[PDB]
């Protein structure tokens, strides 16, 4: 489950899918847009970050922080003790936000929804295991 | 308060017609029934306003035709977004029809929005729910204005 | 009622439809083909200019003369003192020819149909075109 | 050649304009059931030979209709690759040799029932190209039958 | 789970992803290629259909039959009693092929791998539920 | 003696219509009045030929309409340059009208050319006076032929 | 009067409008839709070839047969000995069908309108087309 | 047995119309006469079927018009190749006309093919005789079907 | 200039739309004979001056017609090259100085007979460009005559 | 030999090969250039028409007269009595120019050399017979 | 007649006209297509090589053998004793095929028909002499 081989695969495909500059901004907005279309109750959780207008800077800044947190978590996939400490940090931040396992289940299905549409090659099996790695560390 | 922009309505119109086109079958009834199923589930009082169209039996042809008749009215207004001079006439037309229906308040169109906000992400492929909210308001405000 | 805003609208759309060069013959072809299709006894009024063959050079020079006069009037819609002096001269060039008074509303209908067919039907202001075209022909006929 | 690349290209385009998964299942079955009515009439093959017995209300026959039409759909969409298409038809031929009562004439009837129905649901159809390609498809399924 | 609304969504995205003519052939080959890369043991199950050369007509014909079977199953998603009869037919054919649930789990993850790479919009949540519909009917 | 070429008339027609278009206001009167103001200033005898159109008062609507009527006649012939089969008819038409006006000689159209040769450079943007002379002659010779 | 120069002009513009392949059905659609719009009791003359539905394959094969005969005649305008032998055969295929004699000028008018609509109205020689089309139909009717 | 493909008929239709167009003169008679000259030269019995159209005198207008009338019938069917729904009607029409002519057998259309197979290479510029054979059969089989 | 590149370009296109070797010889002679009828009428030059004597059934006059029209055709198609065209007209002028009865006015008549006939057989003709270029052609052939 | 059928073929291919405007000028120059390359003695026969510079107007005018004479002879191929009178005219003009049969043989081989290079379809058999028609009439 | 100078000229123009890969196949088919259009009786001589369908592999293979034989004969034009031995070989093969001189005359006119249409420069005089060299050696 998300072994040394699969981490390389996932880190690679996340790179070209995430992109650079504003391609990260449209990517990040597509992720939460698909998150809401998969779970409508999730949209209210982001009332503090300008979810009224998903193109607003307030909400785009939140999306880039979440995808950027994903970006740094993907980077340290091959450093087990480093991502464990970072997942432990993120877990304490989400602990008071009244989230359940389906919220992280809707997020992953949004990740599986958006990421491959910017790719020619995608391995959902490796992405499923490696996401469960991150989600279980953040969910608790 | 939110502006249905030129980019907004162009996005909604294409996504909407892609699912609601007459070239397809079985789609319109399943979508329009789910919209009203969500509507009555968010305000059980609203169902009583449709006793004339057999609301107590949704699978009746009398009620399914009401759902198609109502949602295809939205399709008419959606495809008018590229002609707001015509859209304003159509919205005033729908407004006076709803003003003459006892028990139809403006807060109902707030609940009707939630119904479409729930159904459309399940059925529309490239659904941008952010553009949908602003342009649905542009239309729903035109009808609800008065009641 | 031909308001001043109607004049700007009519002047612009007329120029767009009238155009330059041989485009004016396309507009004329629309007008005469529609007029003679509804009022066929009007073709005899143009026997001197080969009305039986509208594609002849003789009739086309007549058509462009007519459209030039209409263009001359549309351009002067906002200059009424000069407009009335133009229509008075046009009226002198039409009486004693025996033009049926019903031919002028028919010409107006065909001319509006041609401009509308050229510039596009959507948003077309029939209220402004009919009202300002009537102001032109009413100075020419009677 | 019989069913050239041009013939194959236009048959695929018109067929997939009439047949795809984006359409409703009722629309898909309405074409397939209509194709079988043409086949039953032109071939005289017993509807009892099929699950559901030709009953267009039997979910078995509607599913049996779907498998037959989907087979032709796979073959049509592979017409631009005679190498791959001959392999597909060879699989169907060995599948139909094991079935009693399947003759090459009946296959030609059912293959021709596809062309006539496509021309009814799409009158702009290139009926010559539809004739040459479906004859090539039928010659494979009914080879030796 | 794969309600009338989600079936429309899945049928739509399967159409533009599957394509027509030879785009179905490359699509079908990508599916089994990703099936083998996700589960190496699956490749031996197709020894009878020229899996030695995955570009061969023998193996391409098998891939188009499997994706074509998917194509017809997707078409009758909104006809519950029709796809039930067709899934029942396919189930009896696979019953003697010594397949387990992970074989259909590897297939779905190959479906989730290939399909979105030919799309701009993909909803993995609806695709997950609607695939489980088909797989459970074929697996038994 | 000078040939109004295909390139010549295409240049004149575009420049002319750009200033003389009906989409603009106040232009035609100012230009056409300046043309006749230059005309009478180069042959004071010519003014007497326009006693019927109130030549002694230029700002009168009776005379301003004459200037627009005359110059818009040139606009009609200018836009006929891409159809000389029709232009020849129009020029013969204008010729017979001027033949029936006592006192209109050919040398007047030489002076009318000078009037346009003076006014047009002041009002036209990309005015190629060399192309204008050759194509004006092509038109003016058609009318002046006979008188 | 169908001069020899009229024949070259008619032959060229006919070929340009007639065209190849399905373009001929576009010209036929223009002719029959115009004929039946003016002379609606002529549609009954074609009841054997599904005249009520001009878009049917049965009527289209009839239309292209008719246009082929007209093409056969236009091509032979400069070969009058063969032209007369063609028209005589065409005349035998029309008498005893009860074709109203007024239907032939109506067909001529619709056919000239279609060619003119296809090749362009400007410069169109109605004198040459009417005179040479009359030479064709007068050998077929009566 | 041979399929007139989409590429086949597109090649024949363009080459055929290039020579048989009505914009040219003297062509149709010379070609159509050579076709029948070859036809009678390959089956002298066939000439007797044309006693009504003056077959014993080819240069007669009665026979030259028959050759133009017959070959222009092929031109009608050739240009229908892009509409086989219409072509089938036309071919059945020509078939019933030939069924009602005593002495017209199917083997004659085999000889008529040889006549076109000889004449066309001499007169057509880019003549692909291989495409011509398959599409001529597509047409000739439609007429000969029945006799 | 008189007959610019634009004038020359469109005259060539319209002329070669009406005159080329792909057309029948009867069509070629019908235009040339019609041109001579216009020339004979407008110039008053005796048809007996030419072989066949203006008899449109005399094969000599039909061939004599062909040489005259082909000369104008060579000149027209060289209008885009005034250097080459002036040389061609200079050859025709020295050829016509040796002929008695050829005047510059008659050449202008025959050159104008070409424009009027082209406009009859092709009403879309640019008759101004046809006037300037044919006047330039006539000024060469009839120079000094 | 150059029957009614072949005359149509030759008239057609001469049209697109000869061209219009300056394409006739380059064509005409290519013909005599290939005439000289096939028979070097032929070049001296044209000393009166500026053969010193083959791009000169004097020589180009001669080439267009010769190809234009070909153009008018091709046009009246289907009018036997007309081309006979025109060939008879041309024959009397060349009678005093001290030409032999090989001069007309070199010209035809130059015609067979240049003409097809501006074509996609060429029938040298028909062109051989139809040229011999013209040459024999001009040579005498 | 086909001297050392002309052989270079012919070998050169045959190279760019013949081409490579499939351009030789279309070239070879155009040659026999023009051979049949020039002599209709010639088509029956090739009844053994699938002349029913001229696009068939059986007939295309025959055309490439004949043009390839031309290709090797053109190559050894400058080796007189080599092409003499090869022409002698080909002559014995055609000796029993009931061919006459007009069959080789129709072939050459097909060669003069096709070859220049794929060239900008063609010298039919040299090609005429150098073909007569080959034909006389093969005809006998
Ligand atoms: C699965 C991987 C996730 C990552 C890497 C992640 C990361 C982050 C980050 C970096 C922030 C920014 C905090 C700050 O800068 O103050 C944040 C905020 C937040 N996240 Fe997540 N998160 C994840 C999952 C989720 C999910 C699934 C949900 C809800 C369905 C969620 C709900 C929130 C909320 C409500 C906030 C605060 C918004 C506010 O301030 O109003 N998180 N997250
Ligand atoms: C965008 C929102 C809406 C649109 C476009 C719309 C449009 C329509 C249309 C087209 C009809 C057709 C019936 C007819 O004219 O005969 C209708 C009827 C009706 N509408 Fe609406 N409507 C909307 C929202 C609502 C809401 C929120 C309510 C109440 C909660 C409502 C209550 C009714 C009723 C009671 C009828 C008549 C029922 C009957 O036919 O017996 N509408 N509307
Ligand atoms: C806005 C409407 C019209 C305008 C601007 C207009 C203008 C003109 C002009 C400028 C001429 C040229 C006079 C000349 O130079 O001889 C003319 C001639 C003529 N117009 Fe009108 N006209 C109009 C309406 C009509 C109508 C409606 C008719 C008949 C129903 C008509 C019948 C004639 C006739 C018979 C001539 C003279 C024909 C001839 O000279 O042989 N006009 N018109
Ligand atoms: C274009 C023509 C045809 C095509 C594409 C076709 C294809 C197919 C396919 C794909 C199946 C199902 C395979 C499976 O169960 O996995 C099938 C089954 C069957 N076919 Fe055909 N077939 C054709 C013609 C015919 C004809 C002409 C007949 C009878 C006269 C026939 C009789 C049957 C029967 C009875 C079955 C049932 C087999 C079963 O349920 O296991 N088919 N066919
Ligand atoms: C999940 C949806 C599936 C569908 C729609 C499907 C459909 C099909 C179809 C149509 C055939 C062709 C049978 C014939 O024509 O004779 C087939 C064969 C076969 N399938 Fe599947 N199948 C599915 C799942 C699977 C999976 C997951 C596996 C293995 C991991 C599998 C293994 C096989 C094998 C071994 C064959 C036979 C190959 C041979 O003949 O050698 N199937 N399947
Ligand atoms: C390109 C040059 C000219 C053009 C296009 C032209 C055109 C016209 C036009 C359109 C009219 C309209 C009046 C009507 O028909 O009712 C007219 C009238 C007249 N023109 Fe000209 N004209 C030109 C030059 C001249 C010149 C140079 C003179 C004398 C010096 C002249 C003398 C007159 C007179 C006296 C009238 C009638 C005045 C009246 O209406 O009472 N024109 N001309
Ligand atoms: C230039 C004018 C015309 C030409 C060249 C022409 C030619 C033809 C031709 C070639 C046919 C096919 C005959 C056959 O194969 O059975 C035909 C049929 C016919 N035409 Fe004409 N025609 C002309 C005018 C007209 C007009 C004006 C009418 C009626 C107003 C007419 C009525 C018919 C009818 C009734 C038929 C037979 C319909 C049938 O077969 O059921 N034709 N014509
Ligand atoms: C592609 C092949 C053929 C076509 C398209 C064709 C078409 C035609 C056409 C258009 C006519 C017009 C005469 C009319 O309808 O009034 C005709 C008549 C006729 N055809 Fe054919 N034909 C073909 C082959 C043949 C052959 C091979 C024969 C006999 C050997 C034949 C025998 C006749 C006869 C005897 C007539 C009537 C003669 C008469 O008018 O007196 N046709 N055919
Ligand atoms: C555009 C006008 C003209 C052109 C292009 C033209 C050109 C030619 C050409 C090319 C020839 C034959 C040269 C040859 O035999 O090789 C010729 C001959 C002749 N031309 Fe002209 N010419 C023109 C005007 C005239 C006029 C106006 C006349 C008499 C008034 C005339 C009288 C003759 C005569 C009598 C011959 C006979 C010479 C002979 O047969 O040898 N031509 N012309
Ligand atoms: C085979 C078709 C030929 C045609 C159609 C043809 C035509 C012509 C024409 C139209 C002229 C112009 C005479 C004039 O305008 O005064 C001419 C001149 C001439 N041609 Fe030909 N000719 C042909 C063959 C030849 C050949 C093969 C040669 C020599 C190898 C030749 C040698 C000449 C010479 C020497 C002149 C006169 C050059 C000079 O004036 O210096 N001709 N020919
Ligand atoms: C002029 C140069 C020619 C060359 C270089 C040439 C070369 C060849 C070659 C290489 C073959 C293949 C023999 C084999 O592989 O078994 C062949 C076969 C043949 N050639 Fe030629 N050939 C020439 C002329 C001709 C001509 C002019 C004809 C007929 C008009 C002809 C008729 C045949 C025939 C009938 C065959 C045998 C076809 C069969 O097997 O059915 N050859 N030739």
């Amino acid at each position: 489950v998300c072994n040394r081989l699969e981490q390389i695969l996932v880190k690679t495909q996340w790179a070209q899918s995430y992109g650079e500059a504003e391609n990260r901004a449209a990517f990040s907005r597509d992720l939460f847009s698909e998150l809401f279309n998969i779970q409508g109750s999730s949209r209210a959780l982001f009332s503090g970050v300008g979810v009224d207008d998903m193109n607003s800077a307030a909400f785009t800044a939140h999306c880039l922080r979440v995808t950027g947190a994903l970006n740094r978590l993907i980077s340290q996939l091959d450093q087990q003790a480093t991502i464990n400490a970072d997942l432990a940090h993120l877990a304490g931040q989400h602990a008071s936000r009244n989230l359940d396992a389906s919220n992280f289940a809707a997020m992953g299905q949004a990740v599986m929804s958006v990421v491959p549409t910017h790719l020619d090659c995608f391995n959902q099996h490796a992405w499923g295991e490696c996401y469960e790695r991150i989600a279980s560390g953040i969910s608790g | 308060s939110s502006c249905c922009s030129s980019e907004d309505r162009a996005n909604v119109m294409h996504n909407w017609d892609a699912a609601w086109s007459a070239a397809y079958s079985d789609r319109r009834v399943a979508l329009a029934q789910a919209v009203f199923a969500s509507l009555f589930s968010r305000d059980a009082a609203a169902q009583g306003l449709f006793s004339g169209v057999s609301a107590d039996n949704p699978d009746s042809a009398d009620f399914r035709a009401h759902c198609v008749r109502v949602v295809n009215g939205l399709d008419v207004a959606i495809n008018m977004l590229n002609d707001p001079a015509v859209l304003n006439e159509q919205l005033a037309h729908l407004s006076a029809q709803h003003q003459a229906r006892a028990g139809v308040a403006a807060a109902h169109f707030d609940v009707m929005a939630e119904a479409f906000a729930e159904v459309m992400p399940q059925v529309s492929s490239c659904f941008s729910s952010d553009s949908w909210n602003r342009c649905f308001a542009r239309i729903a405000n035109g009808i609800s204005a008065g009641l | 009622d031909c308001t001043s805003l109607n004049r700007l609208l009519v002047k612009r759309q007329w120029a767009e439809a009238y155009g330059e060069g041989t485009n004016r013959e396309l507009l004329g072809n629309r007008i005469w083909e529609d007029l003679f299709a509804n009022m066929p006894d009007a073709r005899g009024l143009f026997s001197r200019v080969n009305g039986n063959d509208i594609d002849s050079s003789e009739f086309q020079a007549h058509s462009l003369r007519v459209l030039g006069g209409l263009d001359m009037c549309v351009a002067s819609l906002d200059d009424v003192p000069v407009l009335n002096a133009l229509l008075a001269r046009l009226n002198s060039q039409h009486d004693s020819r025996g033009i049926p008074a019903a031919g002028y509303p028919a010409f107006v209908a065909s001319a509006i149909s041609a401009v509308r067919a050229t510039v596009g039907a959507r948003s077309f202001d029939n209220d402004a075109w009919n009202s300002c075209m009537n102001q032109i022909v009413s100075g020419i006929s009677g | 050649e019989c069913c050239s690349r041009g013939d194959a290209e236009v048959v695929i385009s018109e067929w997939d304009q009439v047949f795809n998964a984006a359409m409703a299942g009722s629309s898909e079955s309405a074409i397939g059931v209509a194709i079988f009515d043409v086949f039953f009439t032109s071939s005289g093959v017993s509807p009892s030979m099929f699950p559901g017995g030709g009953d267009s209300s039997s979910a078995e026959f509607l599913a049996q209709v779907s498998r037959v039409i989907s087979g032709a759909d796979i073959a049509i969409n592979s017409l631009t690759n005679r190498a791959t298409c001959d392999s597909l038809l060879s699989h169907l031929n060995a599948q139909h040799k094991a079935i009693s009562g399947v003759t090459g004439a009946a296959v030609t009837h059912l293959s021709e029932a596809i062309s006539s129905v496509v021309a009814q649901v799409l009158p702009s159809a290139h009926i010559d190209a539809w004739g040459y390609c479906m004859a090539y498809i039928a010659a494979g399924i009914g080879a030796g039958l």
